[PDB]
């Protein structure tokens, strides 16, 4: 569930799974994982 | 006298919150830190630790 405009180019070019626990989830794959590109959310249609 | 220890004591009270980030940058900043150690000869197997 990606941002479309970005903040921050980060810079340093460094290996990421080799330290994968430093931070909370992350998941990685190849390419086209056709989840990516799937519209979905949860609307509320009335108030009363 | 009553209102000048007022104002002596308010400038140490609302001083102490720039000392304390201060030493907060230096609490968290330390717990981040892997000993070099620890570090120098990790990042020289790097891609290789399958």
């Amino acid at each position: 569930r990606p941002a479309i405009l970005p903040s921050g180019q980060i810079l340093s070019n460094i290996e990421v799974h080799s330290h994968r626990a430093l931070f909370d989830i992350f998941k990685r794959f190849r390419s086209d994982d056709n989840n990516l590109y799937g519209a979905e959310f949860d609307a509320l249609l009335g108030t009363y | 006298r009553a209102i000048q220890q007022l104002a002596r004591n308010v400038q140490a009270v609302l001083d102490s919150f720039e000392r304390g980030t201060a030493d907060q940058m230096l609490r968290v900043l330390m717990e981040k830190a892997p000993p070099l150690s620890l570090l120098a000869p990790f990042t020289l197997y790097e891609g290789r630790l399958a």
